[PDB]
């Protein structure tokens, strides 16, 4: 996980530096970009906390009653509870899996927004190319870099 | 058998032997706007195509009279300047009748008889637009959507509350629109015979609505079983369980009375219920439930009812019973 | 008369959008309804988005306002459609779908009439597939109104909004919403936006829905058990994949498509470059919407294998806590159900399963990529495939044997640290009577010990992966130096316009990621095989005797 | 805890599992005048502006079609005399749909389905304009802000008067206009089981307003404290007084109807107490004073409470001390 965090951040530090280089007036539609970005991680930080925070509060009492189960096996079977014991561990592990399908609900969210930001620098940067880097600029080489 | 009023609310008595000449004219202007918004809408226009047309086979008549219609360059004005053929003509009706005015054909100062043709056809115009006006305005006042909401539910039951007999049966709202005030008139009808002799067909008497020291009324926001109690001085005392179910003829009214908010106006709800639609020693289910943070009502269960290990006996002998217990 | 029938085109759009506004207007200013055919029409809804794209692509080709508007037109007509059918499933009714249909009947003769003045005589294409759109939008209204009460006799027969999911006390609506709402999680916002104002709780989030609750994932694993009975570790894993069945498949099936539309990316490319050189605007349009649609795809993949897996993880924990009350105590006693084995067993068992299990669909993707990605590069490099071919060819088997000898390490791996938990476990229960006569060197030498032999696995593990990962870099840029020296100088005599070259390169990367990840893929594959190798083993404990 | 209907006097119960299709166009027609005033002058501008343009558009298109639209001297004469572009199209349409009928572009005797046009132009432009007049009317004459003034003290206290406990609260008007009948429904809700087993999950019962000799109406001009004596009879008697304050859940709601002068609709205000809210053994401070000529009312002091040294006990065990003295 650390190497491809690495890998990741320094191909994208790569790209923002062609795209700047190839059009000096993406700058200009950066920040819009950034700050938008920015708020929507603020934003995503502290509900994406809360969710962890739930799914370790209920993931502890369900092992917590794995283990006792294992091991006062003799009194449980004795009583003849069994029906007791599994419905409680059906509540216990439907409150897990509600619990965790919100976590990675949000994360889905977080990365489906992301994506949508991606197409937008992607789309008005080969749209800032096409015009600028042809009627004004006339370039040829910067273009595949910028796009690629 | 034969029932007193429909469940639906409708009256089922229908009338027989009456006289004649009611409604002259004006409870009709008002049987007009009870029809349904589309037949209206098809009155309308007829009404006005009627009087276009009208006054423009008129107009055409009055240019053909005056030889304004035969086509002749000079020793004349025509009544109606640039009038050609009966399609202009109509053009030049709707032209003045609904104020439009387009000027292209120009009515002179020649022939005072066509004055009095527009002086009458404005007025006519005027009064059958604000006939038309003022009845879409009133038809578009009321609100029976919002009326025919009230519901009750279909059989009602009865049970041992207090040591006492007791009638339950549940009413209840259908919108989020309140109702002020609604009193609620219970009445009974029954085939009666006197001491003296005299037979009645049918005799409605005064059921209470038992509720706080006094009052008629109710107060409607969820589901609320109505709860009388019949003592030894209430009509109904007198039957018996188990002749209910088939033989006899009791119909059990309710007139649920109110003034809804928005229109100020006084609706009223009523239904009937039979000798064989009503049961014995039964338990509505509690539809209320304590949600999340507020009460959740259940209209699945509205209908639903459970047994009661409740005696069955007749309310003559469940009082001698209880004087005895 | 051209001009004429475009006006003819441009008037019942117009009907449409205005008797839309008053409408919309009203219902501007919780049950859910769903009618046949409303995945079908958000679909054909979406195909008509393109393909009038495409039409204001013609019309500013062609440019004479009159003669593109009817595309300009279709396209708030088919937004307001989908608002319409939004205004309808959130609240039912017989007229709005009459007043749909209305309109798909008007622009259907009016598309007719183009097509035949112009059989009479780019358009046609584009023309032929919004008739046949219209058409297929009319059937499914048909069917509609053949369903329940567009007219029909008397009373629908309404389905009674489904309970299932729109029970009272529910938060969690992924098959509660909308087609188009799905991809994108439009129905979380209130959610996020709520959890600020107020911190989240338990009682605040809902209970799950219908198809979500273990008891039913634990009744379908259990069926698809026993049927596997009547025809062993082997069982389970066919039961498993069995029971995830179709989820599964159309995870990997969205995968797919996603891929074909990210090599489809690096085309638009080389079509912009060799415009540059010299139907542009086009392709960026059509490249940002291709981008945008592979995003939507792949999230919507990831969304499903994560279901998937929540839902094996908890069937496969309801059924061993199930199996758990026949166990015999005299299992009990031997340490193969000693109880922190068992509880590591739930634990890590749960974790493993779920990695695979999200990892899988990834991986099913991986060779319909490949291939795709060299079907697609033979037509840019010509006969310059041979050296990258070679060089893909090449990478398979050494990979293979890398593969195999970290396989070794990693499952000796797991042996010694699970016997250092147990050690652990005897160690921290007792650390009273440890300490108090200061037995601690021993046993902490034995840790150690046990410690420095885990130490060897990992030492082996990680090496094979630095040489790994050497590979998966050294082999990529020596095949894009090979090729592209081979086709300038070598023999080619073509010489290769920079659209090539970008496009080559955004291809083969589009390659290079993969072969990073599977290698990463084999630490959770061989750790799923040792987990339902020992579930398995875990299973064939001795049961109670009935009386 | 969950309460049964807000202060503010909205409903708080929330309804489930309610049937299907209610309000089909006609409850809109009216929902459509309870929008505020600027979402109604946009929906109706948006009415008017959607017409305009729709026949704007068919009358170009039927001028394009006819030929008359391309321009040409002789051998014709078009179906709307001078017309020359989508502007004047426009124009014409507005010129004839809102009845100003500038005539600068005429309609001619030539082509009968402009007649048709026109004579389905004008029907539908009276009839939107008429549904259009009479919803602002109606709108109009309505004044919830004149209803919305009723005030009640935010908590209601108890005491001693006449030897006897009593509830006192605070009621009153915020405006010269007066409410005609006013009259009080004191109602108590509370979660009830009956001897016979069964439990009701609210249970709504009458508490008498305590007037002259009868009434359940009352008379508004200044704030009058409403008054009323629990008794052994009263449903409330039970309580006590240590365990309202954070345990019990008791909800006493009033609903204060009648009806307004000028517009002569019957509205009313409905208020929540909660067993949190109500406290024990205070007097309010007297509101009304001998001003210089008249009575000065000072709602500084509406809420405000002073400490009265009175027995803290339940009234069953302070009627049971009554027969003991
Ligand atoms: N869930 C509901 N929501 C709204 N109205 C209902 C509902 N159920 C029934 N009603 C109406 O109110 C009345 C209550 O009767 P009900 O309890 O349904 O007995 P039954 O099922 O025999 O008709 C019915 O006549 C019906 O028209
Ligand atoms: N001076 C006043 N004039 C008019 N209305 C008032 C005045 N004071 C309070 N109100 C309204 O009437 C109600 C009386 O409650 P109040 O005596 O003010 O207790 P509190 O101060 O705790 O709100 C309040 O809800 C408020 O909205």
């Amino acid at each position: 996980t650390l190497e491809c965090l690495s890998r990741s951040t320094l191909l994208c530090v790569s790209a923002l530096t062609v795209i700047s280089y190839v059009t000096p007036v993406f700058l200009v539609a950066l920040l819009p970009l950034a700050v938008v970005c920015y708020f929507i991680q603020k934003y995503f930080r502290v509900a994406s906390r809360d969710l962890q925070q739930l799914d370790d509060t209920t993931q502890l009492p369900l092992l917590s009653h794995f283990a006792e189960t294992v091991e006062g096996l003799t009194t449980i079977r004795a009583f003849r509870y069994e029906a007791r014991f599994q419905q409680k561990l059906l509540e216990y592990t439907d409150s897990n899996n509600i619990a965790s399908l919100f976590l990675t609900a949000a994360n889905r969210w977080l990365e489906v927004r992301m994506e949508y930001i991606g197409a937008c620098v992607v789309l008005i940067a080969a749209a800032t190319s096409i015009s600028n880097s042809l009627h004004r600029e006339l370039s040829a080489g910067l273009v595949g870099l910028g796009l690629t | 058998r034969a029932r007193f009023v429909s469940k639906k609310g409708n009256c089922n008595v229908a009338h027989k032997n009456i006289r004649e000449q009611g409604r002259f004219l004006q409870d009709v202007f008002t049987t007009l706007v009870d029809l349904k918004w589309p037949h209206t809408l098809l009155i309308f226009t007829m009404s006005f195509l009627c009087s276009w047309l009208l006054f423009a086979m008129v107009w055409w008549l009055i240019a053909f009279a005056h030889g304004d219609l035969a086509p002749g360059e000079g020793t004349n004005v025509p009544c109606v300047t640039s009038i050609h053929s009966f399609s202009s003509a109509f053009l030049f009706s709707i032209e003045v009748q609904v104020t439009i005015g387009f000027g292209g054909r120009m009515v002179t100062e020649e022939c005072p008889l066509a004055i009095l043709i527009l002086i009458v056809q404005n007025i006519v115009g005027l009064m059958i637009n604000a006939i038309m006006l003022g009845c879409i305005f009133m038809k578009t006042a009321q609100a029976h959507r919002r009326a025919e909401t009230l519901i009750f539910s279909k059989h009602a039951v009865i049970t041992l509350r207090h040591g006492r007999l007791c009638f339950m049966l549940r009413v209840g709202d259908l919108r989020k629109s309140m109702i002020i005030s609604a009193t609620i008139h219970m009445q009974v009808v029954r085939k009666t015979t006197s001491p003296e002799g005299e037979v009645v067909p049918l005799h409605q008497v005064d059921i209470p609505m038992e509720n706080g020291v006094g009052g008629n009324g109710i107060f409607l926001v969820a589901p609320l079983i109505i709860y009388h109690v019949i003592d030894s001085n209430s009509p109904l005392y007198d039957l018996a369980p188990s002749d209910l179910h088939h033989h006899q003829d009791l119909e059990i009214i309710v007139i649920l009375e109110g003034v809804v908010e928005t229109t100020g106006i006084t609706t009223q709800a009523r239904t009937s219920y039979l000798a064989d639609e009503i049961l014995w020693g039964q338990r509505f289910v509690p539809i209320v439930a304590e949600e999340d943070g507020r009460y959740s009502v259940d209209y699945s269960k509205f209908g639903n009812t459970i047994k009661v290990p409740t005696p069955l006996c007749t309310a003559r002998q469940l009082d001698e019973d209880r004087s005895l217990l | 008369n051209g001009c004429f029938v475009d006006a003819l085109n441009v008037v019942p759009h117009v009907f449409l959008l205005f008797i839309t506004f008053p409408i919309l207007f009203i219902g501007w200013g919780s049950t859910w309804l769903h009618f046949p055919g409303h995945n079908l029409r958000w679909i054909l809804t979406f195909i008509l988005l393109f393909v009038l794209v495409c039409e204001i692509a013609e019309g500013i080709l062609s440019d004479h306002l009159h003669l593109y508007m009817p595309a300009g037109m279709a396209f708030m007509a088919a937004i307001t459609s989908v608002v319409y059918y939004h205004n309808i499933e959130t609240s039912n009714f017989p007229k709005l779908l009459i007043a749909l249909l209305i309109y798909w009947t008007l622009a259907f003769i009016t598309k007719t009439i183009k097509f035949v003045k112009f059989y009479d005589h780019l358009r046609f294409c584009l023309t032929g597939l919004l008739v046949i759109l219209y058409g297929m939008l009319l059937l499914v209204e048909v069917n509609v109104i053949r369903v329940r009460r567009y007219i029909f006799f008397k009373t629908p027969r309404e389905v009674k909004p489904p309970e299932d999911l729109q029970d009272l006390g529910v938060r969690f609506l992924q098959p509660f919403v909308n087609l188009l709402s799905k991809g994108t999680y439009w129905w979380m916002n209130a959610f996020i936006k709520t959890a600020h104002k107020k911190p989240i709780d338990l009682r605040a989030i809902g209970k799950l829905p219908i198809a979500m609750r273990a008891l039913t994932n634990y009744q379908r694993l259990c069926v698809a058990f026993d049927a596997q009975a009547r025809k062993g570790a082997r069982a389970i894993w066919r039961a498993l994949c069995h029971a995830f069945g179709r989820r599964l498949i159309l995870s990997s099936t969205f995968r797919i498509l996603a891929d074909l539309l990210g090599f489809a990316g690096p085309l638009c490319i080389f079509g912009i470059v060799d415009h540059l050189g010299k139907n542009a605007y086009v392709l960026a349009v059509l490249l940002f919407l291709a981008l945008l649609l592979q995003r939507t795809f792949l999230q919507a993949s990831y969304y499903v294998a994560i279901e998937t897996g929540i839902n094996l993880r908890g069937a496969i924990q309801t059924k061993i806590y199930n199996k758990i009350m026949h166990l015999s105590t005299s299992n009990l006693s031997m340490g193969e159900m000693t109880a922190g084995q068992i509880c590591n067993l739930v634990a890590i068992d749960t974790n493993q399963l779920m990695w695979f299990f999200f990892l899988c669909p990834n991986l099913w993707a991986m060779p319909v990529q490949i291939i795709v990605g060299v079907i697609l590069l033979y037509y840019i490099l010509g006969v310059s495939a041979l050296i990258g071919a070679a060089v893909i060819i090449l990478l398979a088997p050494v990979q293979y044997f890398v593969a195999t000898k970290l396989s070794q390490a990693q499952r000796s791996t797991l042996e010694h640290s699970n016997e250092r938990l147990k050690q652990t476990n005897e160690m921290l229960r007792g650390m009273k009577l440890l300490k108090l006569y200061a037995w601690e060197s021993i046993f902490c030498s034995r840790v150690e010990v046990t410690r420095r032999k885990e130490m060897t696995s990992l030492r082996a593990f990680a090496v094979y992966t630095s040489i790994s990962i050497f590979m998966n870099t050294a082999i990529p840029i020596a095949a894009v130096l090979i090729t592209f020296v081979g086709h300038v100088s070598f023999f080619k005599e073509s010489d290769l316009s920079p659209s090539v070259a970008f496009a080559s390169l955004s291809l083969f990367h589009i390659l290079v990621t993969p072969l990073f990840l599977l290698s990463s893929v084999v630490r959770s594959t061989v750790k799923a095989l040792v987990s339902v190798q020992k579930l398995s083993e875990f299973l064939s404990s001795a049961e109670i005797r009935e009386e």
